[PDB]
């Protein structure tokens, strides 16, 4: 099985894009795959369970108690049987949403919720990497790949760069590596271009480009995904490509991250 | 000064911040703290409590969970003080204490203390005197000094309130034994000077009644503590343990403070007793010479026989062990070893300290301390004839054959160590004398020339 | 049927957990519930997940560091509250070891700090190889990855050994939670990776025993007796790498259940390793628990023949105490399983009347075990707090009470006296000898003249003051008959103040031989 | 009725073997130990196929002792009817410890 | 002064809104403007400052000690003598960026970092509120007012309604009010009425709608906010009638949040 986490910036599309993906590799290509939500607002699998689950692993935890956590009561089944289960974690301004995805992951090992036949899974997790608890995801034993989710803005790249500052601690721990860069078009001029030398400079590829495109939008608004919605649209056609491309990826690399003026050097060509 | 080089810590010397604070509370009548944070933070302290005083004393938990740590655990507090009000009806001051994993997650305490204020009191206890508030102690930072000093402060801050004018002085007195506030009353009683007393601890000695049960609590009351704003000046014995709370006093009510020094000794009780005598315009009396003589003359039967040259290493809460140290020199002592077990930043900056660097040429000061400083720098050589400390560190006394005088806080290896001052002229005398008796059985256990100990 | 205080009608979820021993009533009428959580403000006297794991099950290994990732309030709360002795000079009390957590720490991350002080501590402990990494409430939340620091620090030197422990202190209702984390690590991560040197005909692993004031020592010399080689203690006095040993034992010998029975079931599951709960306390529990293992391994005439020696010798000093307090009333207030060990036992063979229990973090099969142990009317709390144990007083008048240090210091200031049921008071109370120490114990508690004199008001009119002296002897025999009195086979303890050293100087007497014979 | 209350009490007062920590554990615990015991009170000698079954034996070995010491009316009863006997009395420690107990920890399905 | 907090979800444009927003004030209004980033990836003050700062309050505590922070060190003065401070913190995956937001805002308390003479001080939010940390700009004391920026994706409001369910927490311990949702547009078919519909539905209003152009990521390009950029141009008069719609606000309410069943009840004619 392969374990890959997302990350990006907030709100880059790292939830809609990961489930749309996964119902184009359950749907297109026939895989098995799993989907472990690493985010206390536990909206990663609202479009494959058709509506927000109401079972968290941290909601379960809190009634029945850590030893009554069953992989049948947290673990629920949506489209194309893709596996989907939610860490959940506390309302805004309260609690320790990190702590929360440490126990939730660590429940899932313990009650060996990951199947042996899996051939995805995906940790799915929020955009604001504030502690090492959601780095959890990317620790030994967990994802051996990251995908980053970006876009042409410049706090998105700068988001994306932060990452790998942080990301080149597991990479010498756990031998996580980065898969290559997902470009979620923001329609900003010159987006393409921009993914491709950030990319290049510090030293992955840019693994599929995804057109900024309403369907996504009525789809979310459908409670399903893109997939589900309209198989035959071109948006569909475009996670199954991504998902395709995620399959044969064999570019897996130590990210090299660009001090700030470097970045600063490079985004002049783009502010005319 | 020497900064302790290792990062980690092998055998601390002082404990967290909740456990100074919580100390600082029980020192209080009617008071029972809630620790905010696991069953651990306050179980451990009231046993630590337990080992010192050999008494139980009443402390109360939130009982944070890991359902509480990930979800937000102020609705644990809010029952808290609801389960305790309810079940305690004689309570009237109720401080939350956090600990470091409720000052981590970011609870608002502060901002719960107003809605309980304003809906469970009022509602299910109307018209009952309760006063809640915060002490916020996060144990990654300082240690129980800062916690029990940022306590004292809290405390004060709540209740001080001015009023018409008192002839009374504020006595904060530092973290103390039962027996140093004795001896404190007493001096201000023959200079017939009434006082505030931070904190009246005698009640922890509780006594063992025939029907009367009466159990172990604090003396000082929310009217002592409202009493801190019309004081004629605040005298804080210790500077790192009742500083803060002396100088809010200052800043918001005027009321002026005199900072130390902690009187360790003959020459630091002189010292008190003329800022007592400065502040209140009270003459030292001539009793207080007397018992001075007293104290003097049984120095003098020990001083230059017994007492001169010997080399003392010594710890103690932070002024204590400073004050023991100046007392040391001023007998003629060699002290070589003074450990400062926390990371204030005022130590080196203390003028006592400086005075110490001066003019004590063999005595190294680490800041920072643990207890491996001690037994490290023995293993490499260092020799000693005494050690003045507390309990914790009496398998270094033991393994290495050095003796310990038992001072400070925690003292839980010999009996009723709590009950004896080491301030004022008693505690002198009494200090003096232990010494001397310590290294006298030392001297019958190594056979050290014990024949010398019959016409001195 | 279910008890509840009067203090405790405005927690009515407290009702649930007090019973009352009532006649026609099995375990499946009624049960205190366990293992819940705890109701805040109770003032309960439960501890944290960290104690369950570090402090009761961790410490006890005798030639380990023992680290705390955090900041030092927890190591030093920790530090000299218990009386885990061990034969390697009691390293394990005299030495602990925090990472001193920072405030810049907890903001940037504190993994640094951990491998930095943990060569720091190998480096002022170079005869010392092995290590216990114990996360805290601070390090727990930040999400430090302790195992990874572990495995780096293991490859950095090449001859050091770390266990990882993540058990924080709110990670659970109460110690219990720490007994299971630290059961289940062990387990998984060392169970299996050293294989033992010699292997003898008879293999237990005595499990579920922390040594306090030296209760291994004495159950180690029984089995030495018996010709039993023990492979590995769990864990009091016990080595690291003995304990990584434990697939290859014949046996899994469990005295305490609250705290083992983990690694016992899964041992069990994984290994066929069957699993044998035992008495150590009591004449008869003791005799009985000697005689399964002998026969389990077709050697019972060694059993036999050291409980006739034993009975012999401490037989008749036990019944000096027992016929002194037949009728005396004691409630039994420990954290867990030393309840039910006792409830029976004590009862049988000092006559004493238990008319109450209590666990702190026990589950339900503790309480299933304490109930069915107990008399009718006996009084059983789970999770009690300050003012139910006040209420039970002063409902049952007990003679003595057996609980913790700090609770007896409070039941003192309510007239009565107490015995340290966690540590105990001139220990150890396993064995045959040592069974015969609690009764003096408890007969010195309860007949002090002290006691007497504390009871008497001087400024009574007509106060019974009295002059000269009273003995405990002189008080317990206006309670026995003559022909008790002047027994000539009854006679008082005959033992020294330290049992452990004789018992010592013969565990590695035998070491010795048994090294030599098989060395040759 | 009045051979089950004496024997139950002596198992509940003086056992730890029936107390195991989940209900399949204790349902084998009682099965094994039981009919060892009738086995042994019966003149037969138990045959073990496992290391577990001879740790039932252990326990079984000293509860019939026990049983043969206390309560001598056991030893006058024939085969028939000590075989009834203890069928009886594995169907009330079944029920007292696990088909009716409160103990709702014995359904954990991890250890 | 008016101490205003900003929330939202994650990338909404939060730190972009509040630098141009403040750059508007500052330009267009001739207020006294600051801002206090509480990001550990200090970005909130780059278009105002011309660059991100090398100084964060956390940075100081970790090299010199929270004693010897300063006022000087780390609060700088950019566009129109805008003052700015960034919380810091630690780069991703390690520590805990709450604490440091907690200890951050303590020390600027503590030196009276901000002056009595500021119109407002606004404290600009990371996206995941995942602890009590993240919430320390609304106790009491600081922040009064709230404003959410949203959009018309479902995700965003759902978003908004998460943090509205725990600013009603605070509401009732501190005073803390909403007072409005800025609409910062993502292009969505029917976003203006799906935005009016929720902010009747909660109880507030929309108070200003920001239209997405690309002049934004020209200016930020050129480290810089539209109104240093381009004072004359069209999003540069946005921010300053949003600047000026803030100026005279005076409706702040406790929000009411949507149970999900109401919201998802609510996007169904917007997926047509
Ligand atoms: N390819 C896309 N085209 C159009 N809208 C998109 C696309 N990807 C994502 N979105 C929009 O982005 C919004 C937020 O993205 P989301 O996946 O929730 O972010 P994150 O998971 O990174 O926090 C969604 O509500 C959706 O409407
Ligand atoms: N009105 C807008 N039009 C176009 N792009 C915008 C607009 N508002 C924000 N952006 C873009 O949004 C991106 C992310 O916004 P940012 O302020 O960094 O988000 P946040 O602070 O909420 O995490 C920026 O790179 C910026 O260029
Ligand atoms: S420094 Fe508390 S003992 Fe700890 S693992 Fe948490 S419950 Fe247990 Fe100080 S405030 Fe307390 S004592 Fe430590 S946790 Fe922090
Ligand atoms: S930053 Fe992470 S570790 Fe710190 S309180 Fe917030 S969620 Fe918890
Ligand atoms: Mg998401
Ligand atoms: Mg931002």
């Amino acid at each position: 099985t392969r374990k890959i986490a997302i990350y990006g910036k907030g709100g880059i599309g790292k939830s809609t894009t990961t489930q749309n993906t996964a119902a184009a590799l359950a749907f297109f290509h026939e895989k098995n795959v799993f989907i472990h939500g690493c985010d206390p607002k536990a909206d990663s699998t609202r479009l494959i369970l058709g509506g927000l689950p109401q079972q968290t692993v941290m909601d379960t935890l809190r009634i029945e108690g850590a030893e009554r956590v069953t992989v049948d009561k947290v673990v629920k089944t949506g489209f194309k049987d893709i596996r989907c289960v939610e860490s959940g974690g506390p309302e805004p301004g309260v609690g320790c949403a990190g702590r929360g995805v440490i126990t939730a992951i660590d429940l899932m090992e313990e009650n060996e919720a990951y199947s042996e036949d899996l051939d995805f899974l995906f940790f799915d997790v929020l955009g604001d990497v504030v502690c090492g608890g959601f780095a959890m995801p990317i620790r030994d034993g967990k994802a051996e790949e990251v995908y980053i989710v970006a876009s042409g803005e410049m706090m998105a790249i700068y988001a994306a760069n932060n990452i790998c500052k942080g990301l080149a601690k597991y990479a010498r721990q756990s031998g996580v590596r980065l898969g290559g860069i997902i470009c979620n078009s923001r329609n900003v001029d010159g987006e393409k271009e921009f993914l491709e030398e950030f990319t290049k400079a510090i030293g992955t590829k840019m693994i599929h480009f995804v057109p900024r495109d309403n369907i996504v939008q009525k789809a979310e608004f459908n409670k399903q995904t893109v997939t589900e919605f309209q198989p035959e649209a071109n948006q569909a056609q475009e996670y199954r490509e991504l998902g395709r491309k995620i399959i044969e990826n064999e570019d897996f690399v130590i990210p090299k991250p660009l001090a700030m003026d470097e970045l600063e050097a490079m985004v002049v060509k783009y502010g005319l | 000064v020497t900064q302790k080089a290792r990062e980690g810590t092998i055998n601390p010397i002082f404990t967290c911040q909740p456990a100074g604070a919580q100390f600082a509370s029980i020192g209080i009548k009617d008071c029972i703290g809630i620790v905010h944070g696991g069953q651990g933070c306050v179980m451990f302290v009231r046993l630590l409590i337990s080992q010192h005083m050999k008494e139980s004393f009443e402390i109360a938990s939130s009982s944070v969970h890991e359902d509480g740590a990930v979800f937000g655990a102020l609705d644990r507090v809010e029952t808290a003080v609801e389960v305790l009000l309810t079940r305690y009806p004689d309570v009237k001051v109720v401080p939350i204490i956090t600990t470091c994993s409720t000052e981590i997650i970011g609870d608002d305490v502060d901002g719960l203390l107003s809605k309980l204020e304003d809906e469970l009191l009022p509602t299910k206890f109307p018209g009952r005197e309760v006063h809640l508030l915060t002490v916020h102690c996060p144990s990654f930072v300082g240690s129980m000094i800062t916690g029990y000093d940022k306590a004292v402060h809290d405390f004060v801050k709540k209740f001080a309130t001015k009023d018409e004018p008192s002839d009374k002085i504020n006595l904060i007195t530092g973290w103390v034994n039962p027996g140093d506030v004795k001896e404190l009353k007493h001096l201000l009683e023959v200079m017939e000077v009434k006082a505030n007393v931070l904190f009246e601890v005698e009640s922890f000695d509780s006594p063992l009644m025939p029907d009367l049960e009466h159990h172990s609590h604090g003396s000082t009351t929310i009217e002592d503590l409202r009493d801190t704003a019309n004081a004629k000046g605040t005298i804080a014995l210790n500077r790192y343990e009742g500083m803060k709370a002396a100088d809010y006093l200052k800043k918001k009510f005027k009321v002026p403070a005199v900072i130390g020094p902690t009187p360790v000794g003959i020459r630091n009780t002189d010292a008190f007793l003329k800022a007592v005598s400065e502040m209140t315009g009270q003459p030292i009396p001539a009793q207080l010479v007397k018992e001075r003589g007293l104290a003097l003359d049984a120095i003098a039967d020990i001083g230059h026989m017994f007492l001169a040259d010997k080399r003392v290493a010594i710890y103690a809460n932070p002024d204590l062990a400073i004050g023991l140290t100046e007392f040391c020199l001023d007998l003629e002592m060699k002290p070589k070893l003074l450990l400062l077990g926390d990371d204030n930043s005022g130590y080196v900056k203390d003028p006592r300290v400086l005075a110490l660097q001066e003019n004590a040429p063999d005595l190294e000061i680490v800041t920072n301390a643990d207890f491996w400083d001690l037994e490290s720098r023995i293993q490499q050589g260092l020799e000693l004839d005494l050690i003045l400390g507390h309990s914790k560190g009496r398998f270094i006394s033991i393994d290495y054959k050095v003796p310990m005088v038992r001072v400070g806080f925690p003292t839980y290896d010999r009996a009723g160590m709590y009950r004896h001052p080491v301030l004022g002229y008693g505690g002198a005398m009494f200090l003096a004398e232990t010494m001397a008796n310590t290294l006298f059985a030392d001297m019958e256990a190594k056979k050290n020339k014990e024949w010398i100990l019959n016409v001195w | 049927p279910y008890h509840e205080f009067e203090v405790s009608k405005c927690i009515p979820e407290r009702r649930e957990h007090a019973v009352m021993k009532a006649a026609g009533e099995d375990l499946t009428s009624c049960l205190p519930k366990g293992y819940l959580n705890t109701i805040p403000g109770t003032i309960s006297e439960r501890g944290c997940a960290y104690c369950g794991a570090k402090h009761v099950i961790g410490t006890p290994m005798k030639d380990v560091i023992h680290i705390s990732h955090g900041p030092n309030g927890c190591t030093y709360d920790t530090w000299q509250t218990k009386r885990y002795i061990s034969d390697n000079d009691n390293f394990q009390l005299k030495y602990t070891f925090a990472t001193d957590v920072k405030e810049k720490h907890v903001v940037f991350g504190a993994e640094g700090l951990l491998k930095k002080s943990m060569h720091e501590a190998f480096d002022a402990f170079p005869n010392i190889k092995r290590m216990t990494v114990y996360q805290t409430c601070t390090t727990a939340l930040i999400g430090d990855d302790v195992d990874a620091i572990a495995k780096e620090v293991m490859e950095e030197r090449g001859d050091v050994d770390v266990f990882v422990c993540n058990s924080p202190g709110f990670a659970g209702p109460s110690q219990s939670g720490g007994h299971h984390k630290i059961n289940i690590a062990w387990l998984n991560q060392k169970v299996g990776t050293v294989e033992p040197d010699y292997l003898g005909e008879h293999v237990i692993n005595y499990v579920g025993e922390y040594n306090i004031q030296g209760d291994q020592e004495v159950m180690i010399d029984y089995f030495n007796r018996m010709g039993i080689q023990v492979l590995s203690t769990f864990t009091g006095n016990g080595s690291y790498d003995s304990l990584r040993m434990m697939h290859r034992a014949h046996l899994n010998v469990l005295e305490c259940a609250r705290s083992a029975e983990y690694i016992c079931d899964e041992l069990r599951a994984r290994y066929g390793i069957p699993r044998l709960d035992i008495d150590g306390f009591g004449f008869e529990p003791l005799a009985n628990s000697l005689r399964k293992v002998a026969l389990f391994f077709g050697i019972e005439d060694k059993a036999e023949a050291i409980i006739a020696e034993e009975y012999a010798k401490w037989k008749p000093q036990l019944d000096w105490y027992k016929e002194r307090l037949k009728g005396k009333k004691v409630c039994l207030w420990p954290g867990g399983s030393k309840l039910w060990h006792w409830a029976h036992a004590i009862e049988e063979e000092m006559g004493l009347k238990v008319v109450s229990v209590y666990t702190k973090f026990g589950h339900q099969g503790d309480m299933e075990k304490g109930v069915s142990r107990c008399g009718e009317g006996a009084l059983a709390i789970d999770d009690p707090n300050e003012l139910e144990s006040v209420e039970a007083i002063e409902m049952l008048k007990p003679d003595i009470i057996f609980t913790g240090k700090r609770p007896g210091e409070f039941v003192k200031k309510h007239g009565v006296p107490y015995l340290n049921a966690h540590a105990y008071h001139n220990g150890p109370y396993k064995g045959f000898e040592g069974w015969v120490r609690f009764a003096r114990d408890i007969y010195n508690a309860i007949y002090s003249p002290m006691r007497q004199l504390a009871a008497l008001d001087i400024s009574a009119p007509d106060a019974a003051i009295t002059s000269g002296f009273r003995t405990a002897k002189m008080n317990a025999d206006l309670t026995v008959s003559d022909e008790v009195k002047f027994s000539e086979v009854l006679h008082e303890y005959t033992g020294k103040y330290d049992s452990i050293a004789e018992i010592r100087a013969r565990n590695q007497a035998y070491a010795a031989e048994q090294k030599a014979l098989r060395d040759a | 009725s009045e051979k089950l209350d004496p024997l139950v009490d002596y198992i509940m007062k003086n056992c730890l073997w029936q107390f195991n920590s989940r209900g399949w554990d204790r349902l084998k615990q009682n099965a094994g130990i039981l009919s060892q015991t009738c086995e042994i009170l019966c003149g037969e000698e138990p045959v073990h196929e496992t290391a577990m079954d001879r740790c039932y034996w252990v326990d079984a070995v000293i509860l019939s002792r026990a049983y043969k010491a206390r309560f001598p009316w056991l030893m006058a009863m024939t085969k028939p009817e000590i075989k009834s006997l203890f069928k009886a009395l594995h169907e009330k420690i079944d029920h007292l410890t696990v088909h009716g107990s409160l103990n709702t920890e014995l359904t954990v399905p991890h250890y």
